[PDB]
């Protein structure tokens, strides 16, 4: 309801996500997605194109 | 006062023989003059050779851009001097009035 | 001429809809009522003749031709020869005393606009050139000369015109480089943003046609929403991810227009909705936006299929660097379409080669390419230099 | 040919947007078939 949060907050999170990815991506790399799918608790689509994304 | 006296690179190899033309030599000079503890001494750092590795690519990729300037060393030459004697002899050549 | 040459357009695109037809012509066997458009109206009904532009009282009257507003009749003719004669009679002796009184230099210059201008409501492709011409011959303002750009603005895009306007268009603002001030340069880089559209622009006045907006538009040279279209789909179509993400992600521009026209609902609407990294939803979003821009819009025609498989390669650039390793299964199998024909025209992108794209048909997958230290960089380098050194081999071809 | 195009690459091929269309309903027809 609040456009601002809808805006804003949810990307923001989506940013922490990433951030978190981002921190998850830290470990190196060849490594399966549903590791950090899992790590995080996310369908590995679900993380693919927000991590390809970045 | 030095300058008053006197009046680019092959010399730079010049020298590579020359220590190692004794060096072996003064092994078997001292093996063989002796037949000390420094050669040893020397003999570790020999391995300081063979060591190349594919970082010898970053060479070659150097290497690369070294020539880049190549067809703009040249490239002055390449249109510098060659349309020089063309504004000159038309000139010239043509002069020629009376 | 503005709606007059798209209803040309249209109505000559007539292909999708009767309405394509209809709606076009529609105005026009109005418009033609409205300004005595016959002389081209005339060859206008020869511009989609021959196809179904066969149906006319004066050209060519045809059952294959599903337009019969294609059609005439003398008496437009005679309302023109009146209208026409009516506005030259009127000009003539007008003129002739601007002539007459040495009646103001532009003031001159000002029935001549005049009596050009009917030309534009007339469909001649003449006088109003000379009229503009001799309204030129008495222009002493670049304002008039803004009028050259309008003139020969409207002269071209009556038609829908090429070179020589754009040739003008530059001519016109060679003169002086002012642009209008501020604006000219818009018409200019609108126009030219047109001129280049044909049928390019592609990334060339593209982004000039996104960029200045709105600040002009002509009607009967062009609408807003048109360079918004327009400008938008092709440097969408073009520009980057970041400069569209960056820009058309959205404007208080688009803001305004956002489905306002629905005459978009696609371009980066559904293009964004690519851009999002969709796979399906945007491979109808294409032909959808496509029959509902390309065909719709004169360059949008015209060019085709320039824009269609890009973005269609062009997702797979990200959807390649998203994977190194992707299965193409994964992609067109997964992805709910043909593979096959997919892959076909995905594979007419090997030959293309701007696939990084390392590709199977049978395991179906796909893998990535690199520029490295090879690039175009340490790349291109072979052919730039010999391209001069055949230059340099002209150089000492001279000699003598 | 006209006078000028946008030139080159050359003027390729055509029959596509529709004929994908086409299949854009049916690779997604496919797909709805799936």
């Amino acid at each position: 309801g609040d456009e601002l949060t809808r805006s804003h907050f949810n990307a923001l999170y989506d940013t922490l996500l990433e951030s978190n990815l981002c921190k998850i991506i830290e470990p190196f790399e060849c490594v399966e997605i549903s590791h950090i799918s899992k790590i995080i608790g996310l369908d590995t689509q679900q993380v693919e194109g927000k991590l390809s994304q970045m | 006062g030095v300058e008053h006296l006197l009046r680019i690179r092959l010399t730079n190899q010049l020298k590579s023989l020359k220590g190692l033309q004794s060096k072996l030599k003064d092994v078997v000079e001292y093996l063989d003059k002796v037949i000390h503890t420094i050669l040893g001494k020397l003999q570790d750092v020999f391995n300081l050779n063979n060591l190349q590795k594919a970082l010898t690519v970053k060479t070659n990729d150097e290497l690369m851009v070294i020539y880049i300037s190549n067809l703009v060393r040249s490239i002055i030459a390449f249109d510098d001097l060659i349309e020089n004697k063309i504004q000159n002899k038309k000139i010239q050549e043509q002069r020629v009035k009376d | 001429n503005y709606e007059v040459s798209e209803k040309a357009f249209l109505l000559t695109q007539s292909k999708v809809s009767i309405e394509q037809r209809k709606e076009a012509a529609e105005f026009v066997l109005a418009k033609i009522k409205e300004e005595e458009m016959a002389p081209y109206y005339k060859y206008l009904c020869e511009e989609y003749l021959v196809n179904n532009g066969q149906s006319d009282l004066e050209h060519d009257e045809k059952s294959d031709s599903l337009n019969e507003w294609i059609k005439f009749d003398q008496e437009l003719y005679n309302e023109l020869c009146k209208k026409n004669e009516s506005k030259i009679k009127e000009l003539n002796e007008k003129i002739q005393k601007l002539e007459e009184d040495d009646e103001g230099e532009l003031e001159q210059a000002q029935a001549w606009i005049n009596l050009g201008e009917y030309y534009a409501q007339i469909g001649d492709k003449d006088n109003a050139e000379k009229t503009l011409g001799k309204s030129l011959s008495k222009a002493i303002s670049t304002g008039a000369k803004i009028d050259v750009m309008l003139t020969i603005a409207r002269l071209g895009f009556f038609y829908n015109d090429q070179l020589y306007v754009k040739e003008k268009l530059e001519a016109v603002n060679s003169m002086i480089e002012k642009g209008g001030d501020w604006e000219r340069r818009n018409r200019y880089k609108t126009y030219y943003g047109i001129h280049c559209l044909a049928v390019r622009n592609f990334k060339e006045a593209a982004k000039l046609l996104v960029d200045s907006l709105a600040t002009f538009t002509s009607i009967e040279l062009t609408s807003y929403e048109s360079i918004a279209t327009y400008a938008s789909v092709t440097g969408l179509f073009t520009l980057e991810r970041t400069d569209l993400k960056s820009k058309v992600i959205d404007s208080p521009e688009l803001l305004s227009l956002i489905s306002t026209t629905a005459a978009l609902q696609s371009i980066s609407s559904l293009t964004i909705s690519l851009y999002a990294s969709d796979y399906a939803s945007y491979f109808p979003y294409l032909l959808e936006t496509y029959a509902n821009v390309l065909i719709p819009c004169k360059y949008l025609n015209r060019h085709a299929d320039f824009f269609v498989r890009e973005m269609r390669r062009k997702v797979y650039a990200q959807l390649l660097e998203s994977y190194k390793t992707l299965s193409l299964k994964s992609m067109a199998s997964a992805f709910g379409v043909s593979v096959a024909f997919l892959d076909n025209d995905l594979g007419k992108f090997i030959p293309n080669k701007q696939l990084n794209c390392v590709i199977d048909r049978v395991n179906g997958i796909v893998e990535t390419n690199r520029p490295d230290n090879k690039n175009a960089q340490y790349h291109l380098l072979v052919k730039q230099g010999d391209g001069l050194l055949t230059k340099l081999q002209k150089y000492g071809a001279a000699v003598r | 040919q006209t006078n000028i195009w946008e030139e080159n690459w050359d003027d390729v091929e055509v029959d596509d947007d529709f004929t994908n269309e086409l299949k854009a309903e049916l690779d997604r027809y496919k797909r709805e078939n799936q």
